[PDB]
RNA sequence: GUGAAAUUCUUGGACCGGCGCAAGACGGACCAGAGCGAAAGCAUUUGCCAAGAAUGUUUUCAUUAAUCAAGAACGAAAGUCGGAGGUUCGAAGACGAUCAGAUACCGUCGUAGUUCCGACCAUAAACGAUGCCGACCGGCGAUGCGGCGGCGUUAUUCCCAUGACCCGCCGGGCAGCUUCCGGGAAACCAAAGUCUUUGGGUUCCGGGGGGAGUAUGGUUGCAAAGCUGAAACUUAAAGGAAUUGACGG
């Protein structure tokens, strides 16, 4: 049930919220301090989900596992494309508790 | 026993023979062939739950417990017949409940407490809420690993 | 002529009824098509009773029973006489023999 | 029963056996017989059992499926 | 029975026919007032309601889904609506 | 009889005869279209919308209080989903069903009602693109649907 | 004769047939 | 259009070896030369180097792995048990 | 082992009893005119994965539906191909019996097969010998699931919930008993009724028996074979249900 709802949550994300999708775009954003989520697909190298984890840490902003791969995260983020990391600047439907 | 029921059997192989004595120890308890055909009845459901359980001092048990569903005194339906979620119930419940009664004590106070069937007792009296149970017992038990044969554990277990 | 409505058999929601073998002559008989009979016989017979009562260690011991159940195609239950023919409307009725008792 | 005797055996457990496996269950005629005559030679009796070997489900029994046409 | 009156029947055999079948659609269920202890609102559940119904004033649940009509959380006090 | 069942059940709705407003209900035709204006942006479909606003605050039907229905009343705010609710749960459920049968290649039930359901999506399709709900050119693919839905 | 032995008679009968034909 | 009927792939061997070689041979050709999904990067570009040897272009990964496919049955249910045992092991 | 035997195993310890080991099958009894599934079919435990009927609904859409040439998915058993495995049973085959003969029925052995994965085949008395969707037309008692309402018993607990029984009602099922509803040649069928008082929608299909599901052509298949499918000629009956009699190892 918690695949399930990350995928609905991931597909409302879309459409009515500020998210970036890709590596260097989500680095840009955790140092600009405005990522609030990071998600990563298991399918990312090590050391990317290492340094990927130490900018949240040093930014203080949550890191989600999620339980697919890069094509699977691309199809929940509803792309025809593979995305291995992915940040939400703002939900704006509760899959980041105020 | 003096006194007990006549349908369990114990297997009670022989470990070590000093002078004309042969000192034996634990080995199996099964119940007889017909007080089991004659609990297997129809228009009924039998609940049948095994488990791998070792003791304290290191054998390794394989309980088998078997209960029937009891009809009501006022019943008029012909058959007594547990869903299938009341069947699974049934035998987790005493799967967990023939385990705690192992884990956590030494196979002299197994034996002594399966010889009145205290384990199929209680696990009649836990599943009264889910289904009424009549015919309960541990099946049988098998002994599957023995530790070791220390001389001093047998001989604690025949005398003092 | 359809001689049966259940056409001999208690197969009415199924499609396939696995099948068993005959305890007379090991022919593969569907399960819901074969006789059953659970004989529960005493281990010794009548006349032997009072001798192993005689010949017992014990005072008050149970004899055991002996709990058997036997399938039998309908060749070997016609031929072992368990089952008779039976006239058109004696056909229709299920109810058992009675135990007779008395 | 002589034999015991003079080995010096008085009682007897007896455990009745058929064929078993996926063949018959019903003890043959020599069963009744022999445990009168093992009672009436003098021959002590004690606990009786059946172990006839029942399979919780055995191989396919011989003869085939039309079984054995007499 | 040749002459039952079809037109109008006594409302028993109204009552336990089924809700399509009878001579004009009725649903089974309906609405109530249910009173939390500890609170003073009141809401108004649906007999039949497929959602957990929660006070918006206190983190605490009135009725639990089952199959056919809501189980009320005990304590809670309930009325009908209209009947 | 059900569509792909051989089903003849009975279990429906028995809406009732008196359409009036009940006179216990205080809300207002607005109140109710603002409910189900932040319920839409919560992402609830239609249904759920309804189902929760019978269950807790007591309208029987918004069609009997406002007027309009559901899925009206969204459209005319603008912001009714993409897909109709109900091809769209359907192509979820096919979409379900393939990863599961590309894993499970033996599941040869799975794959007749994976036939089942994907039947029931092109005659919907068929039947949405007469209505014009749908672009003429709208096309079911089993590779690209599952980027559409959860 | 049973009529599942003429059906067999019969396919033997119709393999020999298309032997013959094919060894033309 | 389409070429062949229903050789396929081994429509480059003619008429010879006979056909039943043929048909036994084309499966495990149309696996030999396939691209399979890498499952390090994602990408399609996981194909066989020489025997056993299967070599991804986009992230460099070189896997051991069947001869004709990527990866066998055998292998998959070896790994499955080599888990279980695994897991049974510890506690 | 058998009706009786014999082939066969046996002082080399056969059969029997005990203790272990290994292998591959098979999931008894519970198991029912019970359940589920489109059928074929599905019965050890637990976990995972998707799916589904029925019920409940004052939820949503609003006619999206029924049946369906062509086409497609599945399709017992046997059979074929490839890889494992091969305990039991057991086509072929060998032998022992029986017999006038016995290439069989009975017995001993035993290959393919029977078991698993992968790919074919598409046939069964694949049956309810009975198309699907819809409406109406008797009663009665049960049973499976869901729901609703009730004297009571019971389980813990301090009471209600919740289980297990008891009494009913509703909805969908598997069925049963009964009935001068009615039909039918009848057997029988609450459908095989609502049919000369002939029309709810729709699909497939039969036209005396043989020749013959044969020949030929086409097409599918590795093969076995599957689908489509005549004619010449022959014949006055072939058949169905019931009745009386005769006969029955
Ligand atoms: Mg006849
Ligand atoms: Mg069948
Ligand atoms: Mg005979
Ligand atoms: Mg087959
Ligand atoms: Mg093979
Ligand atoms: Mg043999
Ligand atoms: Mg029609
Ligand atoms: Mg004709
Ligand atoms: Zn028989
Ligand atoms: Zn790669």
């Amino acid at each position: 049930k918690s695949l399930e709802s990350i995928n609905s949550r991931l597909q409302l994300v879309m459409k009515s919220g500020k998210y970036v999708l890709g590596y260097k775009q989500t680095l840009k954003m955790i140092r600009q301090g405005k990522a609030k989520l990071v998600i990563l697909a298991n399918n990312c190298p090590a050391l990317r989900k290492s340094e990927i984890e130490y900018y949240a840490m040093l930014a203080k902003t949550g890191v989600h596992h999620y339980s697919g791969n890069n094509i699977e995260l691309g199809t929940a983020c509803g792309k025809y494309y593979r995305v291995c990391t992915l940040a939400i600047i703002d939900p704006g439907d509760s899959d980041i508790i105020r | 026993q003096n006194d007990e029921v006549a349908f369990r059997k114990f297997k009670l192989i022989t470990e070590d023979v000093q002078g004309k004595n042969c000192l034996t120890n634990f080995h199996g308890m099964d119940l007889t062939r017909d007080k089991m055909c004659s609990m297997v009845k129809k228009w009924q459901t039998m609940i049948e739950a095994h488990v791998d359980v070792k003791t304290t001092d290191g054998y390794l048990l394989r309980l088998f417990c078997v209960g029937f569903t009891k009809k009501r005194n006022n019943q008029i339906r012909k058959t007594s017949y547990a869903q299938h979620q009341q069947v699974r119930q049934i035998r987790k419940k005493m799967m967990e409940i023939m385990t705690r009664e192992v884990q956590t004590n030494d196979l002299k106070e197994v034996v002594n407490k399966l010889i009145p069937d205290s384990i199929g007792k209680d696990i009649e009296k836990a599943c009264q809420s889910i289904y009424p149970l009549h015919d309960v017992f541990v099946r049988k038990v098998k002994m599957l690993k023995k530790p070791k044969f220390e001389l001093g554990k047998l001989m604690e277990l025949h005398g003092e | 002529t359809k001689k049966r409505r259940n056409n001999g058999r208690a197969k009415k929601g199924r499609g396939h009824v696995q099948p068993i073998r005959c305890t007379n002559c090991a022919r593969c008989v569907p399960k819901d098509k074969a006789i059953k009979k659970f004989v529960i016989r005493n281990i010794v017979e009548a006349a032997a009773v009072r001798d192993i009562s005689e010949a017992s260690v014990f005072d008050a011991y149970v004899l055991p029973k002996l709990y058997v159940k036997l399938h039998y195609c309908v060749s070997c239950a016609i031929h072992s006489k368990v089952v008779r023919n039976r006239s058109r409307e004696a056909r229709k009725d299920r109810t058992p023999p009675p135990r007779f008792r008395p | 029963a002589q034999r015991c005797k003079e080995l010096g055996i008085t009682a007897l457990h007896i455990k009745l056996r058929a064929t078993g496996g996926n063949r018959t269950k019903t003890p043959g005629p020599g069963a009744q017989s022999a445990l009168r005559a093992l009672a009436r030679s003098g021959m002590k009796i004690g606990r009786i059992e059946d172990v006839t070997p029942i399979p919780s489900d055995s191989t396919r029994r011989k003869g085939g499926r039309r079984g054995r046409r007499l | 029975p040749l002459a039952k009156d079809l037109l109008h029947p006594s409302p028993e055999e109204e009552k336990r026919k089924h809700k399509k079948k009878r001579l004009v659609q009725s649903p089974n269920s309906y609405f109530m007032d249910v009173k939390c202890p500890g609170c003073y609102k009141i809401t108004t559940v649906f007999s039949h309601a497929q959602t957990v119904v929660l006070c918006v004033g206190c983190s605490t649940v009135l009725c639990q889904p089952t199959g056919g009509k809501a189980r009320l959380t005990e304590g809670c006090s309930f009325r009908r609506k209209q009947h | 009889g059900r569509m792909h069942a051989p089903g003849k059940g009975l279990s429906q709705s028995a809406l009732p005869y008196r359409r009036s407003v009940p006179t216990w209900l205080k809300l207002t035709s607005d109140d109710v279209k603002e409910q189900i204006y932040k319920l839409a942006k919560k992402g609830l479909t239609p249904s759920q919308i309804g189902v929760i606003l019978r269950d807790s605050h007591g309208v029987a039907q918004v069609r009997f209080v406002t007027g309009n229905k559901i899925l009206r009343i969204l459209k005319s705010k603008g912001l009714a989903p993409d897909l109709p609710e109900d091809l769209y749960h359907l192509i979820k459920k096919a979409v379900a069903v393939r990863k599961h049968l590309e894993r499970n290649r033996k599941d040869k039930d799975a794959k007749f009602r994976l036939i089942l359901i994907e039947s029931r999506i092109h005659r919907l399709a068929r039947y949405y693109k007469t209505k014009r709900v749908l672009p003429p050119n709208w096309k079911y693919e089993s590779s690209t649907a599952s980027a559409l839905v959860a | 004769m049973r009529a599942k032995w003429r059906k067999k008679r019969m396919r033997r009968l119709k393999r020999k047939r298309r032997k013959m034909r094919q060894r033309s | 259009a389409k070429r062949t009927k229903k050789v396929g792939i081994v429509g480059k061997y003619g008429t010879r070896y006979g056909a039943s070689l043929r048909k036994m041979v084309k499966k495990i050709e149309i696996s030999q030369h396939a691209k399979y999904t890498c499952s390090f990067c994602g990408k399609t570009k996981m194909k066989r180097r020489a025997v056993g040897i299967w070599h991804c272009g986009s992230c460099m990964k070189t896997v051991a792995g069947g001869a004709w496919t990527y990866n066998t049955t055998s292998a998959v249910t070896v790994k499955s048990a080599i888990r279980r045992l695994k897991e049974l092991k510890d506690q």
